[PDB]
RNA sequence: UAGGCAAAGCCGCCCGGUGGAUGGCUCGGCUCGGGCGCCGAAGAAGGGCGUGGCAAGCUGCGAUAAGCCCGGGGUAGCCGCA
RNA sequence: CCGUGAGGGAAAGCUGAAAAGAACCCCGGAAGGGGGGUGAAAAGAGCCUGAAACCGGGCGGCUACAGUGGGGCAGGCCCGAA
RNA sequence: UAGUAGCAGCGAAGAGGGGUGAGAAGCCCCUCCGCCGGAAAGGACCAGGGUUUCCUGGCAACUUCAAUAGGCCAGGAGUUAG
RNA sequence: GGACGGGGAACGAGCCCCCGCGCCCGUACCGAGAACCGACGCAGGUGCUCCUGGGUGAGAAGCCCAAGGCGGCUCGGGUGACCCCGGGCCAGGGAACUCGGCAAAUUGGCCCCGUAACUUCGGGAGAAGGGGUGCCUGCGGUCUUGGGGUAUACCCCCGGGAC
C-alpha cells in the first residue's frame, strides 16, 4: 500500500512538532486502510490519519502518531532518513 | 476551477507530469537528435480539452 | 457584436467533456451520449461509411 | 572619506522650464542642473550629484512647478565627482 | 524572497505601510523565514510607519461655526434637508402623549379630549406651545397647562 | 582640353554571409502475384491512467508494470528507439 | 495542432573509416574570437555536396552638362594560363 | 519599400541618494512626487484556466524599448476537514 | 416535530456524568486593461457577481483624502516649424455659415413669487417669467436624545444631535 516516505523540509518539520510521518500511498487507499497498514508494518499507534491527493496525482497521508511513539524514531529506524 | 471532478483533476495530473522536455543526457545519448518532446505545452498558449 | 465582443462568452461553459469510452471531448452533457462514439444513446460503436 | 577641492555657491536659473511641456517640468530641471554644473565645474553630467535637499525644492509643487531658480553650493571631491546642494 | 511581503503580516499592517532601514540592506539577502524577519524587526531596522488618520480639526472648528448658525444659508442648500413626513410623526407624538397625559390625570374630560384629539389629527395647531395657549386661553381645562 | 581625382549610384567577375537547390544515397511508399483468415461474458477491440535509477515522447508492459515462470533453439555477452 | 462538435491535420532524412567530437595558451560577462590541434578531407555536431535570389567586401569599367534598355560598326581602359 | 510605420490618443509620472551587478533611468532599500479609494485600481469569489502558486538560480529564446526583472527558462517544494 | 391509536417487556429516559465512531472527493493560485474567451502579455466580452471609511453634498453623483494598493493601461530623451487629434480664449456684428444652427454656445442646484392656450379634467407644468443665494457677530424657534429636579406628558437645570 504505502510506496515511499516524503522527506522534503516540510515533512521533516511536521515529523519533529506534531508527530507526524508523511507517506505516499494508493490512489485508492482510505484513511482506515492507512492506518491499519502504518500499525501493522511498524507497530505503532496512529491518532489520525489527513489524507490528500496532489496535484500530480499521488495520495499523501500525514500520519499522527498517537502520544507513545516518536515520529522522528520511525523514520530514523527505517533508515529512510 | 476550484471545485474539482476527481476525473478530471487526474487528467491534469498526467499532463502536468508529461510536460517537460528531454532530459540532458538523453540529449547527448542521442547525439542531438533528440531535443523536444511533443508533449510539451505552455499553460497560456496551447489549451487541454480536458 | 457577432464577432469579438461575443467570443468573450464562451470561457464559462460547456456542450461537450471528455468521453469514458472513447476518451475524446465529443461526450454532450445534455444530451447524455457521446458525439463521436454515441456512448450512452448506442452500445454499438458509431461509424458512418461517409467519413474517412 | 572623501576630501573636498573646491566649493562655490551658485544661483542657477531655471527659467527654461517654463518652455517645456507641463507635465515634464520639474524633471527636467534636473537635467537643467547637472549640465550647468558639469559645464561649469568641467565635468560630466553623470559625474554630478544632487543632495537630498535640493532634489526636494525642485518637487515640491509637484512634477509641473519647480521653482524659478535655485541657490545652490557646489562641491567637488577629491576623486572628480561634484556635489550640488541646495543653499541651506 | 520579499522581506515586505513578510514583514507586512507579522507586523499586522499593509505593505505601504512597512519600513526597511537602509542600513540593512545586507542581511535582506539571507533572510530565509518569518524568524528571520521577527530578528529585524527585534532590533528595530524593520517598523511600519504609523498610518494617516484624517485631521478633524478643520471639521471640529467648522462643525461649532454650524451649530452657531454659520454656514447654512440659501447658496449652501442644493437638496432636501428637513423631512416633511418625518416631522408630522413627531408632531402627532408630541401633542397626542400631552393630550393623552392630560385626560389619563383627569384635567381634560374625554368629551374635550375627543375635539383637540380630532383637532390635532386635522391640523389645527401649529406647534405644542399653540394647543397650550389654546387650552389655557379658552379654558378647556380647571388649572391653567405651563 | 583632357589625366592625378574620388559623391550618391550602375554593370561584370572573385571571395564571404544567407539559403537549401542540385547530385549521390535509402531500414519508406506504391503496384502486382501467392498465402492465410475470424476475435469477445474464460470480459474482447478501443480508450484513460500508470510503469524505467537518472525518462519527456514513441515502443513494450500493467501495482509481479521495457517486465515474472517453464521448455526448445543460442553461447557470450546484455540492460528497446537511444 | 485546429474546431463546441460532427470532423480536419502538418513541417521535419544524411558528421566521420574511427569521436580520433577539437587537448592546451591569450582575450571575453557570455554566446564566443585568436593561436594551436585531430582527421585523407572540417566534414565541427547549426555537421555530405552547397546553386540562384539576396546582402557585404575586393577587383575591373563608368560616375556629378546630359534621358537610361537590346543590336551593328569604331575606339578607350581592363582580362586574354588551359 | 526601409532602419521607414508603429511602440501617442481611452483624465497616474516620475525624481534624488545608496546597494547589487561585467553592465543600472528601469532590479532592491530609503526620501520626495503623484493615481485609485461604492474602484479600468482596495476585500471576497463562481465558472474557466491548470501549476501560472512558493523557493533557488539564470538570461540562448519570450515581454512592442532595457533588464541583473518576470505569469519566461532550469532545479526543488506546496493544497491536511464528522 | 407533534398528536392520536395498537402491540410488547420489566425495566428506564429528551435530565446529569462518562465512553466510542464519523468513510469518499475538492481545498495551491488568477479570478482578469497580462493567469478566462477573443490567433496576442488584445482599450472588447465574461464579472462590478457580492462588499467597503472621512469632508462637501439630495446622493452608492462629482471632487479631495483614509484603510489598502499602484506608478506595468509595460519605449526613453531633446526641439518647441508647418500640419493633424483633443482642449482654452477672442474685439465689433450675431446664423450674414450651411442641405440643415451640424458643431459650439446659452440655461442649469435649492428657496420664494408666479404660470397661458388647450384638455380625455388626470394633465399641460420645472410651462413661461421675476427675485434670493458668500463670509462674520449675535438673538430665537421646532423637535430629538440621555441625566438630575416631587417629576413617566408639560415645566426648570445640564450634556449630546437635527432642522
Ligand atoms: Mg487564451
Ligand atoms: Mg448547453
Ligand atoms: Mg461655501
Ligand atoms: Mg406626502
Ligand atoms: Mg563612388
Ligand atoms: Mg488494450
Ligand atoms: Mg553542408
Ligand atoms: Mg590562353
Ligand atoms: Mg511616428
Ligand atoms: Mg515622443
Ligand atoms: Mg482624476
Ligand atoms: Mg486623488
Ligand atoms: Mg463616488
Ligand atoms: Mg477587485
Ligand atoms: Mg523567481
Ligand atoms: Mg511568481
Ligand atoms: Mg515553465
Ligand atoms: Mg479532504
Ligand atoms: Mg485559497
Ligand atoms: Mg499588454
Ligand atoms: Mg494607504
Ligand atoms: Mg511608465
Ligand atoms: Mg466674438
Ligand atoms: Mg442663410
Ligand atoms: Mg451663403
Ligand atoms: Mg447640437
Ligand atoms: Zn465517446
Amino acid at each position: 500500500m504505502i510506496k515511499r516516505f516524503v522527506i522534503t523540509e516540510k515533512a521533516l518539520r511536521l515529523a519533529e512538532r506534531e508527530n507526524k510521518i508523511t507517506i505516499i500511498v494508493e490512489r485508492t487507499a482510505t484513511k482506515k486502510q492507512i492506518a491499519d497498514e502504518v500499525q501493522r508494518l511498524y507497530n505503532v499507534k496512529v491518532e489520525k490519519v489527513n489524507t490528500l491527493i496532489t496535484p500530480r496525482g499521488e495520495k499523501k497521508a500525514y500520519v499522527k502518531l498517537a502520544e507513545g511513539y516518536s515520529a522522528m524514531d520511525l523514520l530514523t529506524k527505517l533508515g529512510v532518513l | 476551477a476550484r471545485n474539482k471532478p476527481l476525473g478530471k483533476k487526474l487528467r491534469l495530473a498526467a499532463a502536468l507530469n508529461s510536460n517537460r522536455n528531454p532530459p540532458l543526457w538523453v540529449i547527448a545519448k542521442t547525439k542531438r537528435r533528440v531535443t523536444r518532446s511533443p508533449a510539451r505545452r505552455h499553460w497560456r498558449r496551447q489549451k487541454l480539452k480536458a | 457584436m457577432k464577432g469579438t465582443p461575443s467570443m468573450g462568452k464562451h470561457n464559462k461553459g460547456k456542450t461537450h467533456i471528455r468521453c469514458p469510452r472513447c476518451g475524446r471531448h465529443s461526450y454532450n452533457v445534455t444530451k447524455k451520449y457521446c458525439a463521436s462514439c454515441g456512448w450512452g444513446r448506442s452500445k454499438r460503436w458509431r461509424r458512418y461509411n461517409w467519413a474517412k | 572619506e572623501k576630501k573636498v577641492v573646491l566649493t562655490r555657491e551658485y544661483v542657477i536659473n531655471l527659467r527654461r522650464t517654463r518652455e517645456v511641456s507641463r507635465t515634464k517640468r520639474a524633471k527636467y530641471a534636473v537635467g537643467l542642473i547637472r549640465r550647468f554644473v558639469a559645464r561649469h565645474l568641467k565635468v560630466e553630467p553623470k559625474a554630478v550629484k544632487l543632495g537630498q535637499a535640493l532634489n526636494e525644492a525642485l518637487w515640491a509643487r509637484s512634477i509641473e512647478k519647480p521653482p524659478r531658480r535655485v541657490h545652490v553650493v557646489v562641491e567637488k571631491l577629491d576623486d572628480g565627482t561634484v556635489r550640488v546642494e541646495l543653499k541651506q | 524572497v520579499d522581506v515586505k511581503r513578510l514583514a507586512a503580516e507579522i507586523l499586522g499592517v499593509g505593505v505601504s505601510r512597512v519600513k526597511i532601514s537602509p542600513e540593512a540592506v545586507g542581511r535582506l539577502e539571507e533572510v530565509v523565514t518569518k524568524d528571520d524577519v521577527r530578528a529585524l524587526i527585534d532590533e528595530g531596522l524593520i517598523w511600519a510607519e504609523p498610518e494617516k488618520g484624517n485631521s478633524r480639526g478643520r471639521w471640529r472648528e467648522l462643525h461649532e461655526k454650524k451649530k452657531k448658525g454659520r454656514r447654512r444659508g440659501q447658496g449652501s442648500r442644493k437638496g432636501r434637508r428637513l423631512d416633511e413626513e418625518e416631522a408630522w410623526v413627531n408632531k402627532m407624538r408630541v401633542m397626542r402623549r400631552f393630550l393623552n397625559t392630560l385626560k389619563r390625570q383627569g384635567k381634560l374630560d374625554p368629551a374635550t379630549w375627543r375635539q383637540l384629539y380630532r383637532m390635532v389629527k386635522g391640523n389645527y395647531f401649529r406647534d405644542l406651545r399653540h394647543l397650550k395657549t389654546y387650552i389655557n386661553e379658552h379654558k378647556l381645562t380647571k388649572e391653567p397647562v405651563k
